């Protein structure tokens, strides 16, 4: 067994954290007070959801993970939430003040007074692990801490940890949730200075959570509360396998072995399937065609774009419930001879698939209404730079009349990072294009 | 439509199905640059009490 | 009040849709590069179709189908029909075709010099035709040398050596029908086509001079000496060629020739509608194509190519154009008979 | 535990930061003894952010009273919540400014600021983490002009990292007490240029055309303006007052309408505004397009004769999430010419539950608009017609002021007004 760390970064990162360890609770039987009835061995043990859970002599199950914000009124509520009992004081990180939207903000100013703090009880968390595997970092592209203070995070991790995996989960900016006009200059900074560190970033795009919250669910003005309800059953759904017994992607390094042949093109995206209103009478539940059918439909994609003109390099199938291998070869065969499924040509045409018989857990008084089988698609495709043309394009619009550009060398940071991160970008573009069209 | 590695087990089963073949900075460097931008920091903020000054 | 953008200012089509938008007093044009827009007239080539669909509260329309470039590709075309079990390599209305790419860049060669090979050893008629600067050749070693001077891609096709001559004259010609696709994948045949023919006798002795042998309009009104002479700009529209093929042939445009025409609209675009369709997209698309036909002796109609951005009769702008806002435009964007074209119905 | 310090200087800057605090006071369930005595948590969920909490339960303001002579502070201090306000916090003098910006800035203000900043430093010791500081003023007169200058010039040395957020009332002739106004705003409007991060531009000619066309004022008085200052003023602090995350802090509600450091000059705008017709429900459809048209806006500056570089709404009540956005999203895309395209969703919009006293619900609107130049121009033109001939001027050159200093504020400002044509086009 090798332990996985999980760093929430700003309030994305920590309201998301809070929904995703609310949902490991319910799914490994851990109660709010950290008791695990299930777990016969008090005070410790070896098992696949020790990897996530660590355990004390009373046997209480504690999370291995880290809370940051800059600001105490995110994090307020973890501490007085229904979960306060499971995480000790020294897990939640809040400063005064935040970043005020501004990248520079966080990286510079207050990342250079908070970092050792950070690291310090990240490596408390680290000594508690025989065998830690790596990193698993929750945060925004648009926030100043989401996108400033991780990028600093992930510098100095890959100095503390060289050998440790890192995966991110961040969220995409959306302006139909977004509350500042910068995020563009966010995101493409952070990537910038991320993009080295990170092995394997899953991007959710909260126009395509938005869209799915008021189509699938019925909810006209989604809150955050529904958009990460929503988010943590998709990311439940890829850290199911290092959380339970299994043969695939069973640690961090699998990840990208499976998902990222080339290292600068590790975004995978993620297509979930099915998402049932709670609200409903009753729904005809779906077989494993229809389901693993609708992971080629733009509908329920994390990120909106068109796979049909891209080229795939990577594709798994992750089940959870009432499934078996004869049903989902049957299916794939299906779509194979009707869908656009285009894979590079020095990669092979193949299918890595997982299942978890254990049906998709819905948290009580949820949105989401219990099915019988769902599934995650996990696959790298050229179709999803259409996300960094589009938030570049945002970007060129504002950078040619150096608009607010102020904010951020009124920070300490040169106006030439704007330029050399952007620089970036277009060299990543490129690559997408090099690698999916003819 | 080949499947490969089949490996089953209590909580689940996983395999593996083939249709076709195919065909960084150290922490001094870190430090000066969040060093850099402090210094940057400072020299601005002295312009501008220089200015009050005047 | 709607919004469009016009990024194609060449287009001789959508200028007169721009035109008429502006007419109705419903619809404001802005500028080129505003985001917020319900219909974007875009480019022809590049087309940023991964920034549509992303504005909150926008229902946003193209008038381009993304990926439809496979069929309007003269390579393209040739790789998808052999290569698509709907429409086979023995599809029977499309010319025996080869991608060749030129020596100084799969290619098709030696595949092609077999059926040559074959044909010259049966007595057959062997004349191709190589293009992209066309060359109609009998000999296989002066196609290939031609493209391997050039540096793009080409294809050889056989050459119909027994087509379809309007008298007087002795003259061949091609057929162009419109055809507009909606945003729900309706296939819609605009009623009225136009014959582009030539105005000089067809010469089957010599492909040297091909002012009788290419039916294109620019060709004639260049290098033909009697262009204008039989019909007005070299443009026989169906009402007199219909009444051409009673007199003559004693047989109608609609039987003859028109079911093949839409027999070969559909299998085309059916074939490529699960990669083009916009039906579950965050955006929507339309698309005006100009299908370019051949017809030979025997009354069987081939098909030479697809245009994608294609222009019309000076004659017909009027009527197509505003039948493009009806069908295309205010489908989705209404505002506060007889139809002019034909709907080819299908599975979709 | 973010808190803002208010400053209030002169007549015109008391009596309207004197009824901003009558209104929020009441939004907050703080009655004029400082008691709270509302019904919903919502009311104290951000209160400490103007509020200190005292013994027993008390809320005092964060408020500083700044004054050159009594008069104005002596009816606040006798003012319906004349009692709330923390007595050692009223500083003031006896000379007066006769309107002289220069006795604000160079003499008089001279010898009473230090004991206004041992005040300011007092509150900020006490508070947790500050924000930064809110000045209410105008700028025709001579101390809230002249003295509010020089104090935002000393607060921002002693507190450079802060952010420094005003209400400056610009003159107009047709709501005037003196000529030299326009000396005294064009020296004022410099200083605000170089040392705020917001100024929300309120106009009187503004506030006196909306009195007389759209209230059906016959003859407006102050106190009729000070009406449609105060609810301005707290639609714009609602994102600071109340939970919520658009704006809701002065260093982030900057960053999102600043684009460049000296275009920080907003225009107001409030909706509704019935004349006494009043009990009838107001639909969003009718919220969202009086909010954006220019006869609700307080600059006096035609928005159709500019473009906005940002806008940030905010909405009270409770009503339809869903119909706000629909309704926003349909002026942007109605009116698209006005709003620069280099900017992408440069339209914010923020709720809040709350409603103001006595109505179902309303919308404020701050717009950085490159209109707002006609606001200057004005200033400018009033300001060179006296100055071509030296009118007036002795009454500053008697306080020590050079002609040199005028001919540069005059050339600020204009250098202001072209720096908002060029991103006009
Ligand atoms: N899906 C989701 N998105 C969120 C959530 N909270 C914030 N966001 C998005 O994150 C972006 C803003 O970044 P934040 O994380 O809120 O900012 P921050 O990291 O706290 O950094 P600062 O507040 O500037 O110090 C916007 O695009 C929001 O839509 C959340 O709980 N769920
Ligand atoms: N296989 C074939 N047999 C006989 N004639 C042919 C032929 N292929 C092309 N042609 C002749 O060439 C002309 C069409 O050329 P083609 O369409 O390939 O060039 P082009 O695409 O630049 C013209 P456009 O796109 O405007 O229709 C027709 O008039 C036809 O007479
Ligand atoms: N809106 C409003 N404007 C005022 C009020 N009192 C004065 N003014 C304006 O303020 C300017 C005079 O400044 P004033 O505040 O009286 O001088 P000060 O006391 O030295 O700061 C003139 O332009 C007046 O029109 C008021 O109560 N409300
Ligand atoms: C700028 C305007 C101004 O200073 N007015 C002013 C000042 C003093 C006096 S007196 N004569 O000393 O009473 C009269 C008028
Ligand atoms: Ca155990
Ligand atoms: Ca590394
Ligand atoms: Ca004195
Ligand atoms: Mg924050
Ligand atoms: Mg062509
Ligand atoms: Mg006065």
């Amino acid at each position: 067994m090798r332990e996985c760390i999980s760093i929430h970064v700003g309030q994305a990162g920590v309201q998301i954290g809070n929904a995703c360890w609310e949902l490991y609770c319910l799914e490994h039987g851990i109660q709010p007070d950290g008791q695990m009835p299930s777990d016969k061995t008090i005070g410790g043990g070896d098992d696949s959801f020790n990897t996530f859970f660590s355990e004390t002599g009373a046997g209480k199950h504690v999370p291995r993970a880290v809370f940051v914000d800059l600001e105490p009124t995110v994090i307020d509520e973890v501490r007085t939430g229904t979960y306060r009992q499971l995480f000790h004081p020294e897990q939640l990180i809040t400063g005064k003040e935040d970043a005020a939207n501004n990248y520079a903000r966080g990286h510079y100013t207050i990342g250079k007074e908070i970092i050792d703090l950070v690291l310090d009880r990240i490596r408390k968390l680290a000594d508690q692990c025989t065998g830690l595997q790596g990193f698993l970092v929750f945060h925004s592209f648009g926030g100043g801490t989401g996108s400033g203070f991780t990028s600093l995070l992930m510098e100095r991790l890959s100095v503390d940890y060289g050998k440790k995996s890192k995966l991110e989960f961040s969220i995409y900016p959306a302006p139909q949730v977004s509350t500042a006009v910068v995020e563009p200059y966010n995101s493409i900074l952070t990537t910038h200075t991320t993009l080295e560190h990170s092995d394997c970033a899953f991007m959710v795009d909260n126009e395509a959570i938005y869209d799915i919250c008021r189509r699938n669910l019925d909810i006209e003005r989604p809150t955050y509360t529904n958009l990460n309800r929503l988010i943590s059953q998709i990311v439940s759904s890829i850290t199911a396998s290092l959380r339970f017994d299994g043969a695939l992607n069973v640690d961090l390094t699998e990840f990208q072995t499976n998902l990222v042949p080339y290292p600068r093109i590790h975004f995978p995206l993620a297509t979930y399937a099915p998402v049932i209103s709670a609200e409903k009478a009753y729904h005809e539940q779906l077989s494993v065609a229809e389901i693993t059918n609708a992971c080629f439909e733009p509908a329920n994609q994390m990120v909106k774009c068109d796979p049909r003109h891209g080229k795939y390099m990577a594709c798994c199938l992750l089940y959870r419930g009432d499934v078996v291998p004869k049903d989902v070869n049957a299916a794939i065969a299906t779509i194979k001879t009707k869908r656009s499924i285009q894979f590079v040509d020095w990669c092979p045409t193949g299918f890595k698939v997982g299942i978890n018989y254990q049906p998709p857990t819905v948290v009580p008084g949820g949105d989401l209404a219990k099915v019988q089988r769902a599934v995650c698609m996990l696959s790298n495709t050229t179709a999803i730079a259409e996300a960094w043309a589009r938030l570049d394009h945002k970007f060129d619009l504002m950078y040619a009349k150096r608009a607010f550009v102020h904010w951020y060398v009124g920070e300490g940071m040169e106006e030439g990072e704007f330029s050399e991160a952007r620089e970036d970008m277009a060299a990543l573009e490129k690559d997408y294009e090099e690698v999916g069209v003819d | 439509m080949e499947v490969i590695e089949l490996n089953k087990c209590t909580s689940g089963q996983s395999f593996e199905v083939i249709l076709k073949p195919p065909s960084d900075p150290s922490l001094e460097e870190i430090q000066k640059k969040l060093e850099a931008a402090e210094e940057r920091r400072k020299y601005q903020e002295a312009e501008l009490l220089k200015h009050l000054a005047e | 009040m709607y919004t469009f953008v016009v990024r194609d200012e060449n287009s001789s089509v959508y200028a007169e849709v721009s035109r008429l938008l502006l007419a109705t007093g419903q619809w404001k044009r802005l500028r080129k590069d505003n985001p917020r827009f319900n219909l974007m007239l875009g480019e022809r080539n590049r087309l940023p179709f991964g920034r549509l669909g992303h504005e909150p509260g926008l229902v946003q329309l193209v008038n381009y189908y993304r990926g439809a470039d496979k069929l309007c590709r003269k390579a393209s075309l040739v790789k998808l029909i052999k290569t698509s079990p709907e429409l086979s390599e023995s599809c029977t209305w499309f010319p025996e075709s080869y991608v060749i790419y030129p020596t100084n860049l799969t290619d098709e060669r030696e595949v092609f010099l077999a059926a040559y090979n074959r044909r010259r050893e049966g007595r057959e008629g062997n004349v191709w035709i190589a293009k992209s600067g066309i060359l109609i050749s009998s000999e296989a070693s002066e196609l290939l040398d031609f493209i391997d001077e050039q540096g793009q891609v080409h294809v050889i096709q056989k050459y119909l050596e027994k087509p379809l001559l309007l008298e007087p004259g002795h003259r061949k010609f091609d057929i162009r029908s419109w055809v507009l696709v909606d945003h729900l994948y309706n296939i819609y045949l605009y009623r009225e086509g136009v014959l582009r023919t030539s105005s000089e006798p067809y010469n089957s002795a010599n492909f040297q001079d091909k002012t009788c042998h290419l039916t294109n309009h620019c060709i004639q009104k260049e290098y033909s000496k009697n262009y204008g002479r039989y019909e007005e700009g070299n443009e026989m529209f169906f009402e007199e060629f219909n009444q051409y093929l009673m007199d003559a042939l004693n047989t109608t445009l609609e039987n003859s020739i028109l079911l093949q025409i839409k027999h070969i609209i559909r299998s085309c675009l059916m074939c490529i509608e699960p990669a083009i369709s916009t039906k579950h997209l965050h955006y929507q698309s339309f698309q005006l194509f100009g299908f370019d036909f051949m017809v030979d002796e025997e009354l069987k109609v081939w098909l030479i190519e697809v245009n994608g951005a294609p222009a019309c009769a000076q004659k017909l702008y009027a009527e197509l154009c505003q039948g493009i806002v009806d069908v295309a435009i205010s489908s989705v964007f209404p505002l506060a008979p007889t139809s002019i074209f034909i709907k080819l119905h299908h599975h979709h | 535990m973010r808190e803002i310090v208010h400053i209030q200087a002169g007549q015109c800057g008391n009596q309207i930061g004197a009824k901003f605090w009558e209104v929020i006071s009441d939004e907050h369930g703080i009655d004029p003894t400082g008691s709270y005595h509302g019904d919903s948590d919502l009311q104290l969920e951000r209160i400490n952010v103007y509020y200190n909490e005292a013994t027993g339960n008390k809320y005092v303001p964060r408020a500083i009273l700044v004054d050159l002579e009594p008069g104005t502070m002596d009816s606040v201090r006798s003012g319906p919540f004349g009692q709330i306000f923390r007595p050692d916090n009223f500083v003031f003098g006896q000379s007066g400014a006769g309107n002289n910006w220069a006795k604000g800035h160079y003499t008089e203000g001279a010898e009473l600021v230090d004991s206004v900043l041992d005040v300011v430093r007092k509150e900020s010791e006490s508070c947790d983490c500050l924000q930064g500081f809110q000045l209410t003023h105008s700028l025709g007169g001579g101390t809230g002009s002249g003295m509010g200058t020089l104090l935002i010039s000393k607060i921002r040395e002693e507190y450079p990292d802060r952010i420094m957020n005003t209400f400056s009332v610009m003159p107009s002739p047709k709501v005037s007490d003196t000529v030299v106004e326009p000396y005294n705003a064009t020296l004022s409007v410099h200083q605000l240029v170089e040392n705020t991060d917001e100024t929300y531009c309120i106009d009187n000619e503004a506030l006196y055309d909306i009195c007389f066309r759209t209230l059906k004022l016959t003859t407006p008085t102050y106190g009729d303006l000070n009406h449609l200052v105060s609810a301005t003023m707290s639609g714009v602090t609602t994102c600071l007052r109340f939970p919520g995350q658009l704006n809701a802090d002065l260093r982030k509600l900057a960053v999102n309408m600043v684009p460049f450091p000296r275009l920080h000059f907003f225009m107001p705008g409030f909706a509704p505004l019935t004349s006494r017709q009043q009990y009838r429900a107001l639909t969003v459809p009718e919220l969202t397009q009086q909010m954006f048209d220019s006869k609700n806006m307080m600059a006096a500056c035609d928005p159709r004769h500019g473009r906005y570089l940002t806008v940030a709404a905010i909405f009270r009540g409770r009503m339809s999430m869903k119909e706000v956005d629909e309704q926003m999203l349909n002026v942007q895309n109605k009116n698209s010419s006005y709003f620069v395209e280099w900017i992408p969703n440069n339209v914010k919009t923020a709720v809040c539950d709350i409603p103001p006293r006595g109505l179902k619900m309303s919308a404020t609107f701050i717009g950085n608009s490159t209109a707002i130049q006609e606001l200057f121009k004005r200033i400018s033109e009033q300001f060179t017609a006296m100055f071509r001939r030296k009118a007036f001027l002795h009454w500053y050159t008697g306080e020590g002021m050079d002609e040199m200093e005028f001919t540069e504020a005059e050339s600020n400002m204009n250098d202001l007004v072209s720096e908002y044509q060029q991103y006009q086009d």
